[PDB]
Order: C-alpha cells, then structure tokens, then sequence
C-alpha cells in the first residue's frame, strides 16, 4: 500500500528531534510511560526509513547532528549518545551506526 | 462463545507463522473468517467533538402550572464550513429536556459525540433528517439540502398535544414528533462542531423573527424569569475557564415543572378563638388609621362623593363608619390574617394587660385638613421591634397570600409572560413568591409588617414552630499513574464559592459512589464546616471564606497529612498540627477533591511554582515539593460521571448472589438470583435492573417469514426465553422484557408509565400521514397484570417471551396463556433480555434459557456458531449484569473554544466556533458504544486485548502478504496511524 | 440498481460523459453503518474515467447520473457491487454499499 | 371561579336606549364592586361608572350622557342603561368583579390584582 513518504520522513524527523529535546530536559512523565517506550519506536521508524533510502542529504545531516552535534559538524544541545539510555535504545543506535 | 481471551489470539498468531516461514493458507483463512464481520473485535476510528448551547429558556406544563404551552424561536446560519478535518460538520437545532439530556465531550454511544437527537430526551433537525433516539429518518421538504449559510429555521413547540414542528425558509417540514414524555422542562438547543456560525432569534428586544410566528405561539423571549437576565450558557459542564486557570465546577441546580405550580395552605375552614369582636375590630381600626395616614401623606382627601381625580375618599368620616360590605371587607381581612396565623404553628392571643390603652395613639402632626383625618399612630414599632423569627413569619404570610393569589389566577386561566398583556390574560407577576423579584416582594409585605407589629403590641403570643444523591456530588481525582509512595508532596485548592467542598488525599481504589472520608480510602478535609474525615467525622480547624486557599501536604516519611489555611497551619482541639498520623503507605495516594451543588473551585497541583501561592510561606523551606512540578504536560484528571450503565455483578457482592445451574432433568440451563441477607439486620432492599450480557439482532429486511418437527426447526425464526418468579416474591414488583443498548434510567420508583416513548410521523404535502414509527428503549410487561387475573401462592409465575427476528415482533405469555401485550420494532435492532425487580424474598427470579415446540432457543440467536443447534446451552460469555449509577470517566485534555456574544437588538445572539478538535475512539461492537482510547490507561484488560489484536494484525500481515496488508488498510487507515504516531498520551 | 439521493445541490448543467476524468471525495460504508472507505483520510481525491470499467458499475452509474459540485448519497445493491465474490477481509459476501460522494473538478 | 356573563348593548343609532345585563356566577364570598370597563377598537381601555355593594356609584369621564347603572346582590345582576348615544361610544364593554370595595384597598397589590374579568359584549354606535 502507498503512503506519502516525504511527509512521513519529515514527521519522523521532527518527532525524533522533539523526543531528543524532551529526553535532554528531564521530566517525570516520559512519553509512553518510560524512556524505552518513548525512544524505541521512533528510532525503529527512523532506521527503517534510513535503510530504505528515503532520507535526503539534509535529513541525513540533521540525523548526524542529532546523534552527535560535536563529531558531525561542518565549518548546549546534548547528543543521543551522551545521555543514559536502556539497552533497547542501545540496540537501535547500534543498528543506525551499522 | 467464551469471551475476549488473549490466549486464543496468541494461538492464532502461532497459527499464522512458524520458524520464519509464513503459511499463506492459514493467514488468508484467519483474515477471511475474522475481519469481515467487524464484530467481537474492538474497532478504532477518528471522530470530531460536538458541543451544545441553549438560550436559558425553560418551558413546561403541569397540573395547575403558571406557564404557557405554545412557544417558538428562530435560528439563522451565517457561516458553515463543510468537511473540516476529514469529517462532515455537525449542526443540529431542536429542543432538549432538562432531565436526562447531559451530553459529555467525547465518548458517548454511537461512534461519536451525541449532540441533539442522539437520545430519547432531545429532538432535533439538520435540514435533511429528523434525529431521535440516535436514529435519523429522512424528511421531505421543498428545499432538501443540508444546513447552509443564509438559511433560517423556525422551531415551534406545542404542549397541549405533544408535537414539535420545524419550518425551513418558510417551507414547512412534513415530519413531526409526537407523544413524547412531558416530564421536565424543555429548552431550545443547538449542537455543532468546529467551523460554524449561528445566531439565535427569540424576538422582542433580542433579535427579530424573519417569519411571523404561527397564531397562538408565543415568542421564546417572553418566558424569561424576572430574577435572571438572558444569557447563553452550555447545557452542563464540569469545568470552566477563569483568570486563575481551569476552575473545577460542581453540579448545577435546576428547576422542575412542578415548581411553577402554587401549593398554598387552605385557611377558610379554620375556626378562630373568641378574639374577633375583642381584637379583630381593633386590628381593623389600626389598618384604617395607617391607610388613611398614607392617603393624607399623598394628595388624597375625603370628600362626601367618591371621586378618583378629585382625590375624595368614599366614607369621608374620621371613624370608618362603613356599611356592611365595606366594613366586612376589613373584617374578613383580619379574619383571614388570623386564620393564616392559626393554620401555621403560631397561636394567637391578647395577653397584654391593656397595652392598647398604654399605646400612644396621638402621633397627629395636624397634617390632615378634612374629615377622615386624626388617624392615631400607636407607635407600636417604637415600643417593641420585630424579632427575626417574626420577620420570617411575615415573609411566609406574604408568600401564602401570593400563592393563593397565583392559585386563583391559574384557575381563571392566566399565564406568565415577560411583557404584561391584559387582553391576552398574561401577567408578569403570577410566578410563585420565591420566583418573584424583590420589588414586588417588598410591595406585598409592608401591610403585613404593620399588622404583625400591631399583633406584637396587642400581646400576641405567636411563636413560629438515592438517585439525586449521585447528582449532587462530583469527585475529581488525579490519574492512578501518578500515585506517590515516597517523599513529601504539596498542592493547593482555592475555594471560589464557599461551601460543600472536600479536599484531600485518596487511594487508587477509591470508589465514586461513596462520599470522601466515609470509607477508609481517603483522608479529606471539609472546610464548609471545618472538619476532617478519614472514617467518620471529627472537628478540626476553622471554616474557610470566599477566595481562601488551602494547602495540603503529605509526608510518607513521617506518615502524616497537614492542612494549612491561608498560610497558617490548622490545628485540632488538642492542638496537634498534623490532621492525621500513623498512616500506612499501602499502594500510594492521589490528590482528590469533591464539589457539591452549585460549587466552584481551583485545583492547583503546582506545575509552575511561580503561580503556586503561599508555597514560600509554608512548605518551601520545610522540604515539601509541589505535586507534579517537573513534568512537561498538565496532569490528566478523572472525574465521577453520574451516567448509569450496566456492569457485571461482582462475585463478592454482599447482598446479591447468582447461581448457574444447568443440565438437570426436565429443566433447561438457568441462572437464579438470590438475596444473601434477606430477613436480617443491615439488609438493603431497592429496585434492581438486571440484563443479559448478549443481545439478539433483528434481520436487515423484514420479508415476512411432542417432538419438534425438523423441517420447521430448520425453517423457523422465532426464539423463546422464560423468567420464573418463585413463590414468596410478589408478582406486582417484577417487569420482564427487553432493553435497547441505550438505557440509562436508575429510577428508584420505576413504573411502566415512566419509560421513554416518542412517535415520529411523516406526512405528505396535503397533510395525509403515511408513516408513524414508535421509538422507545424498554419493551417489558408487568407481572401485576398477570397476578391481578388470579396472599403468598406456592405456585411460581412463569413468563415466557417470544421474539421473531424475521417478522420483527415480540409477544409475551404468562403461565402458558397468551397475553394481549405485543410489541413491534424496526430492522437492525438488538435487544438484551432484562428484568426489573424489587426483592421481597430470599429467592427472587430465574432466567431460563430453554425452548418450546417448533421454537428455537436463544443460544442460536446469540451465537452464530450454533445457529442450527436446537440443544439449549449456556456458554461462559452469557452473564447477568446489573445497572450501576456512578462510574469514572477521563477528562479531555483540550476543549472547544465557543464564543457567545449578542450581536445586536435586531441581530440576536451570535455563537461561533472555528478551532478544530478531534479524538480517537474505541468502539465495542456488542454494546454499540465507544470511549476515548486514552481511557485504556486505566482499563488494563481491554488494553491487553487490543495489543494482542494489533499483534494478530501484524502476524496476518507478516512476510510479504500484500493482499492481507491491503485488506488491513481498510480497518486501520493512514489517518489513524498518523494521529497515533504523535499521540503523547 | 443504484439509488441516488441528493445532499447538497451542485452546478446542475455540467454533467459528465464518457471519456472524461472525474475526481471524487467519497466515504464508503456498509449497510449497518460500518465505515470501510474514505478518501478524506488519504487527503487525496480519487480519480477515475467513465468508459474503462475501472470501478464498479453502480459507482459509474451514480457518478454519471449526478452533476458537478453535487453532494449525493448512493446505495449500491450487491449485483452491481462485488456480489458473492466480495473482498476477502473487507466486504462480506452479501451486502449493499452506501457511498457519500461529492463531484468536483470535472475534466 | 367567578364568571361574569355580559349580554346586550346591540347596535343602535344615536340617542337609542341600550340595556346591558351582567351576571356574576361564582362563589358568593368577595362579591362586590361589579365595575365596568370599555376598550375602544384599537384604543385605550377606559373605566365606566363602577357600582359596589351598598348602593355606591363612582363615575368617571366615560359616563358622559345618560348612564344609569344599578346592581342587585341577591342574584349578582347589574342592569346598565345607556339612554343616549354618541359615535365615539362604540367599544367592547366588559363587566368585571373585584374584591376591592369602593376603589379603596388597604391590603396591597395581592388584593388589588385579585380581579375577575368577564366575557363582555360589543356596543356599536352608528
């Protein structure tokens, strides 16, 4: 079945960015009831869209900045790797780095 | 046949795929045999929000009522946006009933919001259909189109004969409602979604009617009560918007149709002690003196010939010297006054030791200049004043006089109107004395005040002598996911309106039926009368005032709860600061508040510490943290909704027990009800509404249609089920029949005449009717009719109900005798078997699911898999459910922004709404009702079942089954998935 | 056949003919009010052409019977619908289909 | 309930004599002051001479001409006679019984508004 892929990619990117921002600012009501429920589905969707090749150059650059704003930069915000995460999130970012 | 079990779903998932290899045949078979039915599996969709607005005009009729029957109003449409946010805009106009019409945002029954016409208490029109009982019937009009901009709708109501008619753009509407219940008051109502703009026209000052009213129909604006001004308000609400923030509001107080009638006390037959010739004459003389003094103060005088323009008193004598009629007028004045006093608890007398001679009777400033002057003033007020009880007694005397006056006014045939019209027999002051304005209240009290002072001076020794319980309380609590089991927490509650509020800390298992503090499930403080409730009551602290903030702190390290009023810690009688102590943590605590009738409050948990008042005064440096401080989103709260619903009977219910006996000799499977504590102390008896958990559905098309004959058994469509009333239980207190899914009446005085009923009739252009359909929600027969045919009789009463799903009719029999009562329904209707009983014996009733000759049992009708099986059986899914008055509901996070403001005297009152608001709804097929998906946060069984259903969807779609994916796309669409992706709750 | 009932009036003169392209925003549902189709969820009008029998015969007759800009309700009896061989997992093997169609942008 | 049936006052030319009979059927209590009102077509309602028990008659502006009003308490019957006529006299006449005696009432508004109207009849002058 068909589905708008550009809008889905933009929505997933915005959701991942806002999830990272919410994770940085510690709160007592994470989305889904826990950090794992907040992060695993979004990471799975992002990884699927990335391996499928939907993301463009700018989107890939934004994802790289989200993963690590210091290492991936071109000539404050906390990267996803710096913050403490459960093992499922670790598996998802391992897939991303693969 | 067994129910909603997730293990069967797991079995199907294991059936679909094993070891990474997909079996296409199993997937296709499961998809074909499970999905198309769209039953037995919960459904999901996206719906809009609907809000209703009324013009605050209540009209009804009763025996001896002071109101008027016919009424009429106008509604004009300015802007309508069709298909906003993927759904058609909702817009209906009609009448609604005060009692029973309580719509709520979200949830509801029927795949979306109710609005107008989705219940048997409201009747509406939307330009193409007549809406009633959640049923839409097409109607013929010269202009047949949906409600468009620049369209005008005329709505009229007749109470002499129940009938509501509509007229669009002058063109009459051929369909009319009829024979609806007249209990309660009717008010205009409009229901709408986002993207509409309408305007009410009630005539007179507020708006101008586009078309003239039909003869005999009064404008709505004439029905406004004198005490209040015209204002647009929502029907009911549990919250409001204010400068401080969301103000939690309690239940409101509404009038009744019987309130308008006058009910005074008759005093004509009252006899009097021998005081008439002794003191009644003196009272009459004092009245003459005061009244003549009032005339002398004005320009009135006393000429020999009576004249009004010349200011000439008829008698024109100092002493009244009136003839028999004129004198007996004041004689009967004082006689009726004494009769009214004696009718009440006051006892008259003249024990004053000749105080009449001691009276001054000389306050004559010589202002009189003619014959009927020299009116002595006793100065009775100067000698003795009036006690507060005496003033109250004057008040009830004036009320009684006004009530008897209203009684004759109704007797002759007068009615109430906002504008006075003598030729039309309309008077704006004939409403009861309580409903009267203060000006006429003072106008009808001065003379009685003077007479009562005269009595005091003369030595008078007169001395003045279940269902609604749920509706008068409303409980708001924090969600069960925010339970705290450690630390120190603080929140605040502001009492805007003083009285009947109770704030404190509850437990996760707190019930909505019980009051706060009555049970051990909550530690609460009541500031109206200054006490604390944990189990019972005990004085503590001081009562609060308007605008007072009470801060509640709890520490589970010290196991204590502390209440502070305006920054000062409240203390008990002994001086202890802690209201409660030695509290076991248990499962945690939650913020909770309870509001009574007509009460408002502000619950500040403290998300923003800056807005939290009095926190620095006490709590900030004591180590207490505000409740819900660091979370990003506001706390979701759950409120106690008073909508009765059918729920399964708990196995541990102290009073009622259900036995399941089956397979016996010469007896079909049956369910028997018993009373556990009958004939013993601490036993409660009350009406019980029981139903079966599974319905039977009629066919779509009504195309007619010893040992049992197999051909007839295979060709029959009728079904049978019986109810046995045991010996010792009164047949006069049993009602047996069927109920529609939308039955929410918990009346403790239930009678067969209290059921909803409305006949919708469609006519042609010339007025010759061609269709008249009756709609109700309860089809039962009363055992009283059967027993009356003929103490305690040892013979049981067997009442058998027969239904025909093809013809569409149901019949009732008792003791094998056919009864004259029969009922007819419409296609695509499902009815649950039900009994309403008042227990009066240890053994009450027995549902028997059996069969007769050539008649097939209810098991086939209920279950598709056994449609052709004549053997009766009772699968575990079949269960007995009882009605429950109160339940818990989830408060929506966002609400519509309805803006109401009067446009002008010629334009009327404008209502607009433009901000969209959508929600995701989960629908139960069998019960035909839906709730918010977020409500699954507390329903842990439906959540698990739905999760396993999604897993089954993934399993059948697994491993490149694109056809199954296409089939699934119809059940779960793109919009639902996109909405659920960003759903933060 | 197909029963047509108007809901909102249309242009009234620009009726479609064979060989043209019509876009429609519709919402399909079962006879018992069980929704299964809606073009508004996809946020994309459905495009089709009269004469190539890409869509069911009842849908073609309903679309051709009504004019441009008209919102109307169509009832499709099973013999013009999928009939006995209905959509597996979507449509029961015997049911009539109710559609709420609105014609726009005729070509 | 006190019902005042008023009959008479047929159409007559100027100077004609008209007799009107008013009968108040109801409770004998508070039977007094069987006054008369007249509402001209599309005009204000004026007060005709009011007669009360005890042979008390109160006149006003509308009593111009030859008005003879007499009442009997035995059967609550009022026999109004209008011997003359004027073109302006055309109005709908009503017979109204009120417990207020001689236009005086020290009780207050509850008894002032305690009034019993009647059907009345149309009197027309050519």
């Amino acid at each position: 079945p068909a589905i708008p892929l550009e809008a889905l990619r933009d929505k997933a990117l915005r959701m991942l960015g806002e999830a990272v921002r919410d994770g940085g600012q510690h709160a007592r009501d994470p989305v889904g009831g826990s950090v794992e429920f907040q992060f695993v589905p979004v990471l799975k969707l992002v990884s699927t869209l990335l391996v499928m090749g939907i993301f463009g150059d700018e989107d890939v650059k934004q994802i790289l900045k989200m993963i690590e704003p210091e290492v991936f930069t071109e000539e404050l915000e906390e990267g996803l790797l710096q913050m403490k995460l459960p093992e499922s999130v670790k598996l998802q970012m391992c897939n991303l780095l693969e | 046949k067994h129910g909603r079990n997730h293990k069967v779903l797991d079995v199907l998932c294991s059936l679909c795929v094993c070891n990474g290899v997909a079996v296409r045949s199993n997937q296709d078979l499961i998809t074909e045999n499970l999905l198309p039915g769209r039953e037995l599996l919960l459904q999901t969709n996206l719906i809009n929000y609907v809000t209703s607005i009324r013009p605050n005009i209540f009209v009804g009729r009763a025996e001896g009522s002071t109101q008027y029957g016919k009424w009429y109003f106008e509604v004009m449409v300015d802007e309508v946006v069709p298909f906003l946010t993927a759904q058609a805009t909702h817009l209906r106009v009609g009448w609604a009933l005060t009692e029973g019409y309580s719509p709520y945002p979200g949830g509801g029954e029927g795949w979306g919001g109710n609005g107008v016409g989705d219940d048997l208490y409201s009747y509406g029109f939307d330009g193409l259909h007549l809406w009633t009982g959640h049923v839409a019937r097409p109607v013929t009009s010269p202009g047949q189109h949906l409600l468009a901009p620049e369209d005008v709708v005329s709505c009229c109501l007749d109470l002499s004969v129940p009938s509501i008619s509509f007229r669009i753009n002058g063109c009459p509407v051929q369909g009319v409602f009829e024979a609806f219940n007249l209990d309660g008051l009717f008010f205009p109502v409009v229901s709408f979604s986002a993207g509409v703009k309408v305007r009410f026209l009630l005539g007179g000052r507020h708006g101008e009617f586009k078309f003239l009213p039909p003869p005999g129909y009064a404008p709505c604006h004439e029905a406004v009560l004198p005490r209040e001004r015209l204002r647009l308000e929502p029907i009911k609400e549990y919250r409001r918007e204010g400068p401080r923030g969301p103000h939690l509001v309690g239940p409101s107080r509404c009038l009744s149709h019987t309130d308008f009638v006058p009910c005074p006390v008759d005093t004509v037959q009252i006899v009097l002690p021998p005081h008439l010739e002794r003191i009644r004459e003196k009272l009459a003389e004092n009245i003459h003196e005061l009244w003549a003094l009032t005339r002398i103060e004005q320009g009135w005088t006393y000429g020999p010939v009576r004249d009004d323009n010349k200011r000439l008193h008829p008698c024109l004598v100092n002493f009244h010297s009136l003839p028999e009629p004129e004198r007996n007028y004041n004689l009967q004045m004082s006689g009726e006054t004494l009769k009214t006093l004696l009718a009440l608890g006051c006892h008259v007398g003249m024990a004053d030791e000749k105080a009449e001679d001691n009276l001054k009777k000389t306050k004559l400033p010589k202002t009189y200049m003619m014959s009927n002057g020299y009116k002595p003033a006793p100065l009775d007020l100067s000698h003795v004043r009036l006690t507060p009880a005496q003033t109250t007694l004057v008040d009830r005397l004036a009320e009684n006089g006004h009530n008897v006056w209203a009684r004759d006014r109704v007797a002759q045939g007068w009615s109430y109107s906002a504008v006075q019209d003598i030729p039309a027999r309309r008077n704006p002051r004939l409403v009861p004395y309580r409903l009267l304005d203060e000006a006429t209240k003072r106008s009808n009290r001065d003379s009685l005040c003077q007479a009562v002072r005269t009595l005091l001076g003369y030595g008078y020794n007169i001395e003045p002598p279940n269902q609604s319980r749920w509706d008068r309380v409303r409980i708001f609590r924090a969600e069960k996911s925010y339970t705290v089991q450690s630390g120190r927490w603080y929140f605040e509650f502001e009492a805007v309106t003083t009285g009947e509020m109770r704030v404190g800390w509850a437990r996760p298992e707190l019930r909505p039926d019980v009051e706060l503090g009555a049970d051990e499930l909550a530690y609460v403080f009541n500031g109206h009368r200054g006490q604390r409730w944990h189990l019972g009551s005990e004085p503590f602290g001081r009562p609060w005032q308007s605008g007072d903030v009470v801060g509640c702190m709890i520490d589970l390290t010290e196991n204590t709860i502390i209440f502070t009023l305006n920054g000062e810690v409240l203390m008990s009688d002994s001086g202890s600061e802690t209201a409660f102590r030695e509290i076991e943590i248990g499962d945690g605590f939650l913020p909770v508040c309870s509001l009574g009738p007509g009460q408002v409050g502000h619950l500040n948990l403290g998300q923003d510490v800056s807005s939290l008042r009095f926190f620095a005064i006490c709590g900030l440096q004591e180590g207490f943290e505000p409740f819900a401080i660091n979370m990003q989103r506001p706390v979701t709260t759950w409120f106690s909704k008073s909508l009765p619903q059918f729920e399964p009977v708990p196995p541990e219910h102290p009073h009622y027990e259900v036995a399941r006996m089956d397979g016996t000799v010469d007896t079909p499977p049956c369910l028997r009800l018993a009373h556990r504590t009958w004939g013993s102390q601490n036993s409660l008896v009350e009406m019980l509404f029981l139903r079966l958990s599974l319905p039977v559905q009629f066919h779509q098309h009504f195309r007619c249609t010893n040992r049992d004959d197999p051909e007839i058994i295979l060709n029959t469509t009728t079904y049978y089920y019986s109810v046995r009333v045991f010996a010792g239980q009164e047949p006069s207190c049993v009602w047996v029949g069927w109920v529609t899914p939308d039955y929410h009446q918990h009346d403790m005085n239930f009678d067969l005449s209290k059921v909803r009923a409305v006949t919708v009739t469609m006519g042609d252009e010339q007025g010759n009717v061609h269709s008249s359909l009756k709609c109700s929600n309860c089809y039962m027969v009363w055992g009283g009719d059967f027993v009356s045919p003929g103490r305690i009789s040892h013979t049981d009463l067997v009442i058998g109900c027969l239904v025909d799903l093809a013809t569409g009719l149901m019949t009732f029999t008792a003791n094998g005798k056919e009864s004259n009562t029969f009922f007819q329904v419409e296609p695509n209707t499902k009815l649950f078997p039900a009994v309403f009983v008042l227990p009066t014996h240890q053994n009450v009733i027995q549902f028997e699911l059996g069969k007769q000759k050539n008649i097939m049992p209810l098991s086939a009708a209920m279950f598709l898999s056994e449609r052709k099986n004549p053997a009766p059986q009772c699968p575990p899914r079949l269960e007995v459910q009882m009605l429950m008055p109160v339940s818990w509901s989830r408060m929506p996070n966002h609400f519509l922004q309805v803006e109401t403001r009067r446009a002008g005297e010629r334009l009327g009152w404008a209502v607009q709404c433009q901000d969209p608001l959508t929600m995701m709804a989960l629908h139960i097929p069998e019960e035909n009702r839906c709730m918010d998906i977020l409500e699954l946060s507390e329903r842990l069984d439906l959540q698990r079942f739905h999760s396993h259903t999604l897993r089954l969807y993934r399993a059948v779609c697994a491993l490149g089954n694109n056809r199954v994916a296409h089939a699934l796309c119809s059940h779960v669409d793109q919009a639902q998935l996109l909405h659920a992706l960003e759903d933060a709750h | 056949g197909v029963e047509i009932e108007t809901i909102s009036p249309g242009d009234g003169r620009t009726f479609p003919k064979k060989g043209q392209t019509c876009v429609v925003h519709y919402t399909g549902m079962l006879q018992n009010g069980k929704k299964f189709d809606s073009s508004r969820d996809r946020n994309k009008p459905f495009k089709f052409r009269i004469g190539k029998q890409e869509v069911i015969k009842g849908f073609e007759e309903g679309a051709a019977q009504m004019s441009l800009g008209q919102r109307a309700k169509l009832t499709c009896t099973p013999d013009v619908a999928y009939g006995a061989t209905g959509h597996p997992g979507v449509i029961p093997p015997n049911a009539t289909l109710i559609f709420d169609v609105e014609l726009l942008n005729l070509e | 309930q006190v019902q005042l049936q008023e009959s008479g006052g047929g159409l007559m030319q100027a100077g004609g004599s008209l007799r009107l009979s008013c009968t108040a059927s109801g409770s004998i209590f508070s039977i007094n002051s069987m006054g008369w009102y007249r509402q001209a077509p599309g005009k204000q309602r004026e007060l005709v001479a009011t007669i009360t028990s005890g042979n008390s008659i109160n006149y006003a502006d509308s009593v111009k001409g030859r008005f003879t009003i007499s009442r009997d308490n035995a059967k609550n019957t009022v026999y109004l006679q209008m011997n003359s006529l004027k073109p302006e006299d055309t109005a709908v006449y009503y017979c109204n019984a009120d417990r207020v005696p001689n236009g005086y009432n020290p009780w207050g508004t509850p008894n002032d508004e305690y009034d019993y109207w009647g059907q009345g009849t149309q009197v027309t002058v050519s």
